[PDB]
């Protein structure tokens, strides 16, 4: 998920627009 | 790698990011 994602390697605002609502 | 230190980093960002539309944090 995005812990496995965001976690090992940095998400950009853009990667993480991906996880709102 | 520990995600729950990590984890509050990301629902931090999550809340700045998303803002008024809200996010599900299901660490999962
Ligand atoms: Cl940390
Ligand atoms: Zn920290």
């Amino acid at each position: 998920g995005i812990v496995e994602q965001c976690c090992t390697s940095i998400c950009s605002l853009y990667q993480l627009e991906n996880y709102c609502n | 790698v520990n995600q729950h230190l990590c984890g509050s980093h990301l629902v931090e960002a999550l809340y700045l990011v998303c803002g008024e539309r809200g996010f599900f944090y299901t660490p999962k």
